[PDB]
């Protein structure tokens, strides 16, 4: 009887691990070896990463679940800053972030499906931008049709990929029973003092990447059932899971890869199935590429829903945020999402758009959650069922402006760069809503656009 | 903006000619799909594939160190083998997937009887500590090939009385030293033991019998291609190493001739490429030349084999009362307790380690270059015509960066003349290209550099790199 809810504890799971695993485990585990050298030191790096990545995401569940409105990390920051601070990164988001990680995850998978065709060879982009054009397309009808069929295939990508992490594990874990081990019993093999002046700061840096969506589900609830009991427990369900999944599978890795020959690589996770299965191999690079489908799904579903609720402040034009009656879906906000990862298929590298803003995350992290002191310092009454222990919130800081002058300090041109990027996108903002009471030249315009895209998509204004 | 109407808006929408369109509209998504999935699978299907992969043995991957005896590589004093086991960490630093090491049995005259290669001379070591010295080498991935000359301290190198005695002592130590767990095996001055041909034969069924790993090394001091050929018909698995290889000192087109000759008449097959069988590059070059061959050998088809000292340029006529074959290793300024000032400071491992117009810096870098790299580990070796005295070719294998290797023997400067004209199609070099090293330091690196304007000052080389070309 309700518009649209219908996400449980056992789907918000799906949601979250399936935005964590992507291709950062299979594609690229070999920059925290590369760092450090010692297997010891990269499983304590991973540990500590994981606890890092705990201690943020018990927070931002808190921060949620007190201020239960969609569209997080822009909600707390409309709610705390005001309107010109959630404009500036809603409209960075929209334009240069949150449909550039849907296209890199598609063409992952796209290369990673079609890698048994060409093991050796690289695979042509004519037929490798194809494949994830007709992943995202059909995601998008997918998704425009109905939701339940989009938590479903999410929940079945999510099984897979836990399937598949199950099976290499398992792998791995039957060749250590066997009479060779290969691990560093006697002396260490590397003590990794400082490669140039990272004696550990570089591996949290290259360490926190594997992570990211220990905060997503929170740009889907009020969708929810029963936010306030399923939100914090979908958390906690979902990353000390990943995090324990994620060193297992690391030791693993260094317990039946040498480390010499697995360094210089550059399209690891099929060495392994080569050399273990033998025959049929492809079993581990395909399905490994399924995982990534899963997950632009998960990201594309929370796009939608950032792009549904900031037309509803009136930062974005009032024909999105326009459900489709009989169906209940956001159709206009789905288009315009596709459209817009799409639009990003025709910039021929993939080291660009961004690496400019890896700080920017770093950042907003931090700036939603100084939210949280300054409400607690304001209005000390709201509802709060769960609490952690306090002080914590100020050593995320810390650390959050730690990395943010690590990654400063490690490249300061292409910060730089982002941060014009960032800054220049004010006028758009400034000549754009303040500039009321126009003429009947432009208004009654948009208005004809807009009814004749309700005629053409058959949609309905929110009801209350 | 403010919300259309909720009921107007759904009854207005059901006009027959507009229905149908959103109808057309979606069937014209379903089929521009359905044309773009049949797009991508046409262009998937036409596309040229992966060749294949040689599935090369352990030896095809590196270089091999020649060792002759462990008294000089050490020093004075620690003359046993478990000293290795303290500087194969400095091999490991070399990158070198090999270690010929040298003669251990038993040897003090010319006699038969009490010299057997059985078992270890006393004053080497042990059999134990030659156990723990191949279980150190496996943990650091480093395979052992021993040697079995029977006799090395004599003129006569082969016992040149009956050879049924020290053909049977072969055959019985070879699986005796394969269980013991060494990799390969060289025998050395294979003109002396008559016959050689069916021996060589037999050694290398008996060795590839036992196992698909393993290696048999031949060395012999004939330069004439001719008998090299025959000795190479009965059996082909071969490694033979020979002095073919310099036959020179004064010439640049003999060289680039020599290699052409043989890798046609062996039929572009794997071959090891040698200055010698127990001999360094500076006993046949002066102190000019060492760059130029150190670049040529880590390029050329094959296993290439160098001696110890080989990499800091050690050389033998500039110490006095020094053997002429197996001078001692200058590890630091205390090579000898005397003359303290003979010796200079970029003599010296550590005094060469980090300069770097030093010749173990490139030694380093170009063994790193050959070891990883898949198109100088089995690409296709094509050379073409050049000026008078450059010795020019390309290494490519299917679809990796192309290695472009360009020498200049004379002694003194001239441009290029690059030009092919007889290469297929496939792998034609382009006008510009990339650059990696230079033999001799006053250029730049790492830049594209125009291959029309290419200039070479005596004794010089370019190691110039391209990617794959539509
Ligand atoms: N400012 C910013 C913020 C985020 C959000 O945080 C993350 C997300 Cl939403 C997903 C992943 C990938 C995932 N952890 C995996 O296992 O591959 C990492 C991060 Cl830091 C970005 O994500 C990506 C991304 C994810 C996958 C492929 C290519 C790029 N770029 C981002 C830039
Ligand atoms: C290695 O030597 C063996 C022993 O001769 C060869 O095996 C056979 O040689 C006999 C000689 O009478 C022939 O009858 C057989 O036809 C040979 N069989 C094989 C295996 O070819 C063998 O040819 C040699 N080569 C290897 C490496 O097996
Ligand atoms: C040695 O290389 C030469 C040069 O190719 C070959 O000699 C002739 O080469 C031409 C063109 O490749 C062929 O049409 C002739 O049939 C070759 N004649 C000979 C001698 O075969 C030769 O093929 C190569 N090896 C040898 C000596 O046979
Ligand atoms: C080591 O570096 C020194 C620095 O130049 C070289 O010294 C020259 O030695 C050559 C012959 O060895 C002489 O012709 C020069 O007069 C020396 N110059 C000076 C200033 O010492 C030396 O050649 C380098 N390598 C060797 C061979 O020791």
């Amino acid at each position: 009887v309700t518009l649209q809810r219908n996400i449980t504890l056992l789907n918000g799971v799906a949601i979250i691990v399936g935005t964590i695993i992507g291709s950062g485990i299979f594609v690229t585990p070999t920059g925290v070896l590369k760092e450090a050298g010692s297997p010891g030191l990269a499983l304590v790096v991973w540990a500590a990463c994981g606890v890092f990545s705990i201690v943020g995401a018990l927070c931002y569940a808190e921060l949620g679940t007190t201020i239960s409105k969609s569209g997080g990390d822009y909600a707390y920051m409309l709610e705390v800053y005001g309107s010109l601070p959630a404009f500036l990164k809603l409209w960075i988001e929209l334009l240069i972030i949150r449909p550039s990680s849907q296209y890199i995850v598609a063409l992952v998978f796209a290369t990673y499906l079609l890698k048994p065709l060409f093991p050796t060879c690289p695979v042509p982009e004519e037929a490798a931008k194809l494949v994830a054009c007709l992943c995202v397309l059909l995601l998008t009808a997918v998704n425009c049709y109905s939701v339940k069929a989009a938590t479903r295939v999410q929940d079945a990508f999510a099984a897979a990929k836990l399937l598949a992490l199950a099976l290499i594990i398992l792998l791995g874990f039957v060749q250590i029973g066997k009479g060779d081990v290969s691990n560093l019993d006697p002396n260490f093999s590397f003590e990794g003092t400082k490669l140039d002046v990272g004696n550990i700061v570089l591996a949290l840096y290259s360490g926190l990447f594997a992570y990211g969506g220990w905060n997503y589900l929170n740009f889907v609830t009020e969708e929810m059932i029963n936010p306030y009991r399923n939100l914090p427990l979908a958390i906690i369900i979902s990353l000390p899971i990943v995090t324990l999944v994620y060193v297992l599978t690391n030791l693993a890795y260094f317990t039946t890869l040498s480390t010499e020959q697995m360094l210089s690589s550059e399209a690891v996770a099929v060495d392994f199935g080569n050399y273990h299965l033998g025959v049929m191999s492809w079993i581990i690079p395909v399905f490994v590429g399924l995982s990534c489908f899963g997950s632009v799904n998960g990201s594309l579903f929370t796009s939608s829903r950032l792009f549904f609720v900031g037309s509803r402040e009136g930062h974005l034009p009032s024909i999105l945020s326009m459900i489709h009656p009989q169906l209940l879906t956001p159709v206009p906000s789905l288009v315009f999402t596709c459209v817009m990862t799409l639009l990003y298929a025709f910039s021929k590298d993939i080291f660009s758009v961004i690496n400019f803003f890896s700080f920017f995350n770093w950042l907003c992290v931090a700036l939603a959650i100084i939210g949280m002191i300054w409400l607690r310092h304001r209005k000390p009454e709201l509802e709060r069922p769960i609490k952690v222990n306090l002080a914590l919130p100020v050593f995320f800081i810390l650390a959050c402006l730690f990395l943010i002058a690590v990654s400063f300090w490690k490249t300061p041109v292409e910060c730089g760069i982002g941060f014009t990027i960032i800054l220049s996108g004010l006028p758009v903002y400034f000549f754009g809503v303040w500039w009321k009471n126009k003429p009947k030249w432009l208004l009654q315009g948009i208005f004809s656009t807009t009814v004749l895209c309700q005629k053409l998509m058959q949609v309905v204004p929110q009801e209350t | 903006f403010t919300g259309l109407s909720k009921e107007e808006l759904l009854k207005v929408a059901g006009s027959p000619g507009w229905v149908r369109t959103r109808w057309a509209l979606l069937l014209l998504f379903w089929l521009g799909w359905l044309g773009m999935l049949a797009g991508a699978v046409v262009i998937i299907v036409r596309a040229p594939r992966c060749r294949e992969l040689p599935a090369q043995k352990w030896w095809h991957t590196g270089a091999l160190y020649r060792i002759g005896d462990l008294q000089a590589f050490q020093g004075h004093g620690a003359g046993n083998l478990a000293g290795l086991k303290g500087r194969l960490d400095y091999l490991s630093s070399l990158k070198v997937k090999g270690l010929v090491l040298g003669p251990i049995h038993k040897n003090q005259k010319d006699d038969v009887a009490q010299t057997d290669l059985l078992q270890i001379d006393p004053n080497f070591g042990s059999k134990e500590d030659f156990d723990s010295l191949l279980q150190s080498a496996k943990k650091k991935s480093i395979r052992v090939i021993l040697d079995l000359t029977p006799n090395y301290r004599g003129e006569n190198s082969w016992f040149s009385t009956q050879v049924d005695t020290v053909a049977t002592k072969v055959k019985d130590a070879l699986e005796f030293w394969l269980q013991a767990g060494v990799d390969g095996f060289q025998v050395r001055d294979i003109e002396n033991l008559k016959d050689a041909s069916s021996f060589l034969a037999e050694w290398q069924n008996i060795t590839k019998g036992f196992s698909e790993d393993r290696l048999l090394i031949a060395g012999t001091n004939s330069s004439d291609l001719q008998q090299i050929l025959s000795l190479l018909e009965s059996n082909k698995d071969l490694l033979l190493t020979s002095s073919y290889l310099s036959d020179s000192g004064s010439t640049g087109e003999h060289t680039k001739s020599l290699v052409t000759q043989y890798l046609n008449a062996t039929g572009n097959r794997w071959c090891s490429w040698s200055l010698s069988q127990a001999r360094l590059l500076t006993s046949f070059l002066p102190a000019q030349l060492l760059r130029l061959y150190q670049l040529m050998l880590f390029t050329l088809p094959g296993t290439p084999v160098f001696s110890y000292g080989d990499e800091i340029g050690l050389d033998a006529a500039a110490l006095p009362g020094q053997p002429m074959e197996a001078p001692v290793m200058l590890w630091d300024e205390s090579s000898f307790p005397d003359i303290p000032g003979a010796v200079s400071a970029n003599m010296t491992v550590k005094g060469q380690s980090e300069d770097p117009g030093s010749l173990l810096s490139l030694f380093r870098r170009l063994s790193d270059q050959r070891s990883k790299e898949r198109s100088l580990l089995h690409g296709d070796f094509h050379a073409f015509s050049a000026g008078p005295g450059l010795f020019s070719y390309i290494r490519h294998w299917d679809q990796n960066e192309r290695f472009l290797v360009v020498l200049n023997f004379g002694d003194v400067g001239l441009s290029a003349g690059l030009q092919a004209s007889d290469l297929p199609a496939s792998a034609s070099l382009p006008a510009k290209a990339d650059l990696l090293l230079s033999t001799q330091p006053g250029r730049e690196e790492g830049s594209p550099l125009e291959l029309e304007r290419l200039k070479l000052e005596p004794h010089e080389g370019l190691l110039l790199r391209f990617p794959y070309a539509a």
